[PDB]
Order: C-alpha cells, then sequence, then structure tokens
RNA sequence: UUGGAUAUGCCAUAUAAAGCGCUUUCGAAGAGUCGAGUUGUUUGGGAAUGCAGCUCUAAAUGGGUGGUAAAUUUCAUCUAA
RNA sequence: UUGACCUCAAAUCAGGUAGGACUACGCGCUGAACUUAAGCAUAUCAAUAAGCGCAGGAAAAGAAAAUAACCAUGAUUCCCUCAGUAACGGCGAGUGAAGCGGGAAAAGCUCAAAUUUGAAAUCUGGCAACAUUUCUUUUGUUGUCCGAGUUGUAAUUUCAA
C-alpha cells in the first residue's frame, strides 16, 4: 500500500523534498486563479481519508485564502461606544481560514455539496486548501449507499451552517467539560429560559 | 476476458473442472498499491517507475523501497507508455513477477 | 432601597427574560400525546415487550453505590457467559453495552442470571412459520404482550438481618481504626519518601 | 395581562382528602341537603342506597 | 481458481 | 483499610475479575509494517532543520543546550526529551 | 387507499454466505493536526474554558483528559485531527 | 511526419443543478448602545437588538481523545434536581455552570489505513428491448457499445475489534 508511505511523507513537512515541492507548487497555485479546479487531488491519500473516491460525482477545487486577522470594516477605524469595543486591528475571525475556503468554494459551485477540505500549502500571503465536493444530482452518487446521506436536503450548505469537520471545531462541538458552553445559543437559551410551570 | 469467461461457463455447464479449462495467467502487474505490496513481499522481479508522475510523492519512495527489498528497478519515461501496455491511459508503475521459461 | 428585614435580594432579572419565559399549559397535552404514542408503539411492536430488558448496575459514587438501578445494556462478557451471541442479542431484544465491563464476579453473576431468566421466559417466533430452528418456540399460540418489569424487576440487596456478636467484634475499636487508617493513608507518601531516602543514604 | 399569571393553585393531597371526606359526610346529613337546595322532603332514606 | 469468476461464469450461464 | 471506606486500599472487597484487553488500548504499539514504512520515509525525506541543529549540538556534546533548543522548538520537555533519544539513537547508528 | 400476517403458486445455481469455538500468532488505526508560546475574543472555568490569528511544530504504548503553574514518577480513563 | 498522454479551453454541445420568497422555531457569522453600578473607564446590559449567510418539519447534537476515584457508570437530546451551588466579579453592582440521582425516549453504526492479483470482480452515459406506476406524469431491470477507473471502483475489516 502506497497510502502508508504518502501519509508519513506528508508528516515530514520540513524535509528538503517537501520544501521543494511546497515552493514549486505554491508558485504554480499563485499563478492560477484564486478558485481553480484541481484535475486530481494533490494529496490523494489525504482525500481518501476525508471521504473522496476516484469516481464520477466527486470534485476537488483548489482555493487560496489570505492570511492574517480580521479588521473591522468600520470607516476610518472609528468605533462608537465604550473603549472595550474600540479595538479594530488586533481582532480575529471566529472561523478558520479553512472554513472560509469551503464557503467560497461552495458558493462557487452552488450545485455541489461540500464534503470536506484539507490544507495543501501556505506562504506569507495565502493558505492553499483543496475542497472535496460531491454532486447530489449524479446517479453514481445517488445510487451509492455509502454517500447517499449528502443527497438529502438537510445537507444543503453544511459548510455555511458549520456542519463540516472544521465547522464543528470552529463552533466548539465536543464532549465533556471543556466544551460546556457549546452549542452556544442552544445552551445559553436553556440556561436563560424561565420555566414557570403550573402548580408552583 | 468476456469470451474466456463465457467459455468457462459452457465448460461448467458441460461438467468440467474450472481449473483445467483455463491456463495460469502470465501478465504484467500494474497499479501503485498492488505493485507496492509485491515489492514489500519480494514477489516482483522487475519494477518500472514512470518518470512524470504528478504528484511526484506517489513514487518518490519507490526506488528506496525497491532497493531495500532488492527488487531491480528502472525509471522509464511516459506513464502514457506504461498505460498502453496495461490497456489504460496512464500507469504509475509496472511490475513483472513471473515470465515464461522462453523469456527467462 | 434596602431597609427591610430579610435576606439581601438576588433576583437574576436584569436581562430580557420576558421574551424567554416558558409556561406549562401544554403539560396535560404533552402527557396525553406521550401515552398515545406509547400505546401506538405497543400495538405496533406486539407481541414483543414494549420496554427491553435492562441490566442491574450500581451507581458510581459513595452517595449511591449502596443502591441497585438499571443500566443501559448487557456487556459482551455477560452475554458470552449466558450463551447468547452478540449478533442474536440485539435481534431478540437484549441491549448490548460494549462500553461497560464486569470488574467483579458479583455483577457478572447478577446480570448472567438476569439474562438466563429472560431466555427461559422468552418465546421466539420462527422466521418461517412451522419450522423451528435452534433457538425457536415450537408452540407460539400462547404468546402475549407482558411487561419485563412484571417478569423480572431490579431488586436491591436485602438488608442483613440479626447476626450474633462475636468476640473478635467485641475487641475491635471502630474509632481508633478509622483515625489510624486515615493517618496511615495521609502519610503514605511521606513514609515512602523517608524509606527510599534512608535506603540511598545507607 | 400576561399568560404567566398563576392560574392553577396547589393544594395538599391530604387536605383535598379531608375536604372530600367532609363533603361525603355532609351528603349523609338530611338537614344539610335541604339547605343545599335538594327537594328531598319525601326521599325514603338518606344516605340513599339503590340495588345493583 | 477465482471464486468470483466462478460466480461470474454462473451469472453468464444463467 | 480494605472494606473500610477510609484507608489505603479502601472500598468493598469483591471477587475480582480479569478484564479482557480492549483493542482500543493497543493503540500506540509500533507495528512491523508501520516501523518499516517510517524507516523508508526517514531514509527518503531526511531530517528537519531543527533536528539537524539538535543532532549537531549533541555531537558537540552540549546536551543541556541541545535539550533547551529542542524544548523551545517542540514546546514541552516530554517531547524535547523524546526527540533527544530519537536523535541520539540516530547518531549512534550513524557512527556504528 | 394503505399495513402486517396468512393461505398458496412461481422464480430462486446456496459449489455459496454467515454466526459461534479455541489460536504461544500478527494486528495497518486519520498531521501545519495534537501540542507549546503569544495576541484578541470568550467562559463559572480561577498561573486560559472554548474559538481564531501568527510563530514554533511532535509522537508510537503513543497521544488526550483527571478543573493551582512547573519537573520527575506512578495509577486510572478515553482513542482526537 | 503521424500518433499517445497530461493540462487547458470552446459549443444555443447531451442531460442536470444553483439563485428568489417565507424565516415563529433551527445552525452559524458579525455586533452595539440606552441601561445597572445612585458618578464612571473594567463590569453589566449581552455572547442581546439591528446587519449577514444557510436548513428542516423539526434543526442541532449523537455512539466517548465521556465521567468519575465508586461495589464504579456508559451515544445524544429534553425534564426535574444538583443550584442561585462550585466559581467569576472596581470580590463592587452583578453574574454562574457540571458529575451523580429521578424521569421522557432509546438504535446503532459507516469509512481511510490490507495483494481480487488465478483474472476492476465496480460505475456513469448512449442505443434497443422488456417492465413497473399516487402517475401514459413514476421507478427500474436486462442486453450491448462508448466511457469513467489501477494516481484504486467492488468484495473484505473498523478497535466493541
Amino acid at each position: 500500500g502506497a497510502y502508508k508511505y504518502l501519509e508519513e511523507l506528508a508528516k515530514k513537512k520540513q524535509s528538503d523534498v517537501n520544501l521543494f515541492l511546497s515552493r514549486v507548487r505554491a508558485w504554480e497555485y499563485r499563478q492560477m486563479n484564486v478558485i481553480h479546479r484541481a484535475s486530481r487531488p494533490s494529496r490523494p491519500d489525504k482525500a481518501r481519508r476525508l471521504g473522496y473516491k476516484a469516481k464520477q460525482g466527486y470534485v476537488i477545487y483548489r482555493i487560496r485564502v489570505r492570511r492574517g486577522g480580521r479588521k473591522r470594516p468600520v470607516p476610518k477605524g472609528q468605533t462608537y461606544g465604550k473603549p472595550v469595543h474600540q479595538g479594530v486591528n488586533h481582532l480575529k475571525y471566529q472561523r478558520s481560514a479553512r472554513c472560509t475556503a469551503e464557503e467560497r468554494v461552495g458558493r462557487y459551485c452552488s450545485n455541489l455539496r461540500v464534503l470536506n477540505s484539507y490544507w495543501v500549502n501556505q506562504d506569507a500571503t495565502y493558505k492553499f486548501f483543496e475542497v472535496i465536493l460531491v454532486d447530489p444530482s449524479h446517479k453514481a452518487i445517488r445510487r451509492d449507499p455509502r454517500i447517499n446521506w449528502i443527497v438529502n436536503p438537510v445537507h444543503k450548505h453544511r459548510e455555511s451552517r458549520g456542519l463540516t469537520s472544521i465547522g464543528k471545531k470552529s463552533r466548539g462541538i465536543g464532549k465533556g467539560h471543556r466544551f460546556n458552553n457549546s452549542p452556544q445559543h442552544a445552551t445559553w437559551l436553556r440556561h436563560n429560559t424561565l420555566s414557570l410551570r403550573r402548580y408552583r | 476476458k468476456k469470451q474466456r469467461l463465457v467459455a468457462e461457463a459452457e465448460a461448467v455447464a458441460n461438467g468440467k473442472s474450472a481449473q483445467d479449462v483455463s491456463k495460469k495467467p502470465y501478465n504484467v502487474k500494474y497499479g501503485l498499491n498492488h505493485v507496492v505490496a509485491l515489492i514489500e513481499a519480494k514477489k516482483a522481479k522487475l519494477v518500472l517507475i514512470a518518470s512524470d508522475v504528478d504528484p511526484i510523492e506517489l513514487v518518490v519512495f519507490l526506488p528506496a523501497l525497491c532497493k531495500k527489498m532488492g527488487v531491480p528497478y528502472a525509471i522509464v519515461k511516459n506513464k502514457a507508455r506504461l498505460g498502453t501496455v496495461i490497456h489504460q491511459k496512464t500507469a504509475a508503475v509496472l511490475a513483472v513477477t513471473e515470465v515464461r521459461e522462453e523469456d527467462k | 432601597a434596602i431597609h427591610v428585614k430579610g435576606q439581601l435580594p438576588n433576583a437574576h432579572f436584569h436581562k430580557d427574560w420576558q421574551r424567554y419565559v416558558k409556561t406549562w399549559f401544554n403539560q396535560p397535552g404533552r402527557k396525553l400525546r406521550r401515552r398515545q404514542a406509547r400505546q401506538t408503539k405497543a400495538a405496533k411492536i406486539a407481541p414483543r415487550p414494549v420496554e427491553a430488558i435492562r441490566p442491574a448496575v450500581k451507581p458510581p459514587t459513595i452517595r449511591y453505590n449502596m443502591k441497585v438501578r438499571a443500566g443501559r445494556g448487557f456487556t459482551l462478557e455477560e452475554l458470552k457467559a449466558a450463551g447468547v451471541s452478540r449478533r442474536v442479542a440485539s435481534t431478540i431484544g437484549i441491549p448490548v453495552d460494549h462500553r461497560r465491563r464486569n470488574r467483579s464476579e458479583e455483577s457478572l453473576q447478577r446480570n448472567v442470571e438476569r439474562i438466563k431468566v429472560y431466555l427461559a421466559h422468552l418465546i421466539v417466533f420462527p422466521r418461517k412459520a412451522g419450522q423451528p430452528k435452534k433457538g425457536d418456540a415450537t408452540d407460539v399460540s400462547g404468546a402475549e404482550q407482558t411487561d419485563v418489569a412484571a417478569v423480572l424487576p431490579i431488586t436491591q440487596e436485602a438488608v442483613e438481618e440479626a447476626k450474633p456478636i462475636t468476640e473478635e467484634a467485641k475487641n475491635f475499636n471502630a474509632f481508633s481504626t478509622l483515625s489510624n487508617e486515615r493517618a496511615y493513608a495521609r502519610y503514605a507518601g511521606a513514609r515512602a519518601a523517608f524509606q527510599k531516602k534512608r535506603a540511598e543514604e545507607a | 395581562t400576561k399568560t404567566w399569571r398563576k392560574w392553577h393553585v396547589k393544594v395538599n393531597q391530604n387536605e383535598k382528602r379531608y375536604a372530600i371526606a367532609s363533603a361525603v359526610a355532609a351528603s349523609g346529613v338530611p338537614s344539610l341537603l335541604l339547605a343545599r337546595g335538594h327537594r328531598i322532603e319525601e326521599i325514603p332514606e338518606v344516605p340513599l342506597v339503590v340495588d345493583d | 481458481p477465482s471464486k468470483h469468476e466462478q460466480k461470474r461464469i454462473l451469472q453468464l450461464a444463467y | 483499610a480494605p472494606g473500610l471506606v477510609v484507608g489505603l486500599n479502601k472500598g468493598k472487597t469483591l471477587t475480582k475479575r480479569q478484564l479482557p484487553e480492549r483493542p482500543s488500548r493497543r493503540k500506540g504499539h509500533l507495528s512491523k509494517r508501520t516501523a518499516f514504512v517510517r524507516s523508508i520515509v526517514r531514509e527518503v525525506a531526511g531530517f528537519a532543520p531543527y533536528e539537524r541543529r539538535v543532532m549537531e549540538l549533541i555531537r558537540n556534546s552540549q546536551d543541556k543546550r541541545a535539550r533547551k533548543l529542542a524544548k523551545k522548538r517542540l514546546g514541552t520537555l516530554k517531547r524535547a526529551k523524546g526527540k533527544i533519544e530519537e536523535l541520539t539513537s540516530v547518531i549512534q547508528s550513524s557512527r556504528l
């Protein structure tokens, strides 16, 4: 099996081989469009792990997203109110750039469901991600019992609603005391609802 | 394969052993994972690695894997040529395990 | 302001709570809805019992470990001891809890007997009517929908009755043993550190 | 007006049983029945027990 | 011999 | 202490059992195939720049500052020491 | 108009497929991810509860979590990306 | 010179799909100030209103990188209880959960990592047949050609093993 060898090579990211491949490929990806289709996965082992199959109805799009934090779109950096809300530069966005990658690729291919995505490359200005997409309208997908679930309408824009793997992480979805406050609204609404029963 | 498969069907319908109707195949072994397993099992006597595989990491480890198991390996041009041998478009690697005594 | 006798007020009513008030006027309506669904399920799944058999476990705390309550499902080891295949158990309605395990032969025998009673009182209809195969009832005419609670409840350990007072009990100091064992546990680490430090010095 | 007014008021079960027992005992007293308003001036007996 | 081919020759015979 | 609530071996005394091993607890065991593949990948890829630095420092026998460099790179002493034995085993194999 | 049985007829190539039983055996398990520092924001989470940015970036009985920072040593527990 | 393959285009190409509305409830993002602190800047209001994106009849969450420290429990969700508690707070105003326990309901599993190698056993589409119908409107089976696919589609395995 070549996938064991590929997995371990992908772990050795500071090797001279991977440094050279990262530099050449990052240059090529920067010359292409910001959202451009990948003919085949660049990390076929990584795609298989996440759910990609080499058959009709599976699509992979490469995208680059700019790095850095979030600056408020406020005009001239002027906020209005107490100083605790006055910062504008050192702010950060609550979803990972990987989540932003899926959002923009999902919007680009509005007829495809975002299966998953994975980091492929990065530099100072961009992070490069490959988004795996499934066609719910393809018969190869609709007749496949292993992937039929994504054809149901409850899975429309899982990336937009934070239902992907990185989307669940960004919402803090987990088990235990370290993930107590999540889901935020459902948990908060439970603790702030005033239950006034009948015989009280 | 279809004609041979059908011929075996009438042979079974005629009441004959499936083993003796068809001879043992002798053919090139192809496919990256299958060839990798053959090298790790020391069953491949010759390995032919395409020089223009993209991504390259699919075959970067292969010369080292061939060297450790002592499998004679050559890096050949045109994965397309390897594909034509195995009736495909492109083939990452080709592996020869068994050949007839005429070609030994 | 605050000038009256009583506690200092603590009313957490500084948010917009009136938007999220929850009234219970559907309390009988919810109660009736649950029963109709419960009766629908019983009629849909009959003759098999409405509620599956549960094991008897012990709650995990000094506050509750003296009680016996119902668990989620029978462990793999308990099923193997009872002779029930893991695949068959889920078909004939024996829940299987892979996560749980039997640290004591007391709990294993408790649930093994529990499964054995269930198997003895179980009537399994043949897959094809008229051809019983291995575990299979030859006569299923008398089958009826009963309650597992009626057949086999979770019974707490009986409180020990009177027992004679022995001489080895008479010459036993409860309070001294409690204080000695508390101090023994408290200084277990310091004693070990002293013993090892003395050993290296020697 | 709000719906989270208290429409139902809780009563101790024992007090409810006390009130039921008192109401049953009163029903056995002919004078209270006439006061309550029931035309029982020619009822054969109180409490009135009839066959099955 | 191949058991899956045995199922396939049976399928073709059928 | 046994069967006493307080003490060192506190708690009710029951007929203990031998729990069957969990397959999920076998994780972390180095397989023959995993070991072979990682050896090939190590021989094909090589070492990270900081792994080279730590190896050079250990060769110079400045182990304490080699450990400090490894901790500053990885992040913990546990990982720093683990890299130290890994790179120590590597250099001894190279010298032999 | 549907439901689950039945009462039957027909097609069903079980050469097959599966459960269980003991194995001196092997047993692949998800990476710019865990983790660390730092900066914002969050939490009841207090020498950081989650999330995000940036820098550094493992491992193989390893890696998480055991609600006071750190180093070492045990013990439970779970098996992430 | 023909070809093969890779990559990239074009077509009123064959067949599909996305947008917009509703938004009480649901998943996120973004995000205040009035107000309380008898002033006020941290705090509070409030992880709220407004703004933005995306779903369903529910959604979300969900078969433990979960608790616990017991004689241990055993996916998630909701209810009562823990509990106005531990904790957080110009430790000021104020804020503030979780384990167990009781109940309602219960259901488990699927991949990646394996040589089918004595046989890509897998799949889409065209065409031609038959067939079926909430339905001349629906849904297919069989045959056969082109194609997809060895840079990996089936069977097999999922840690409970």
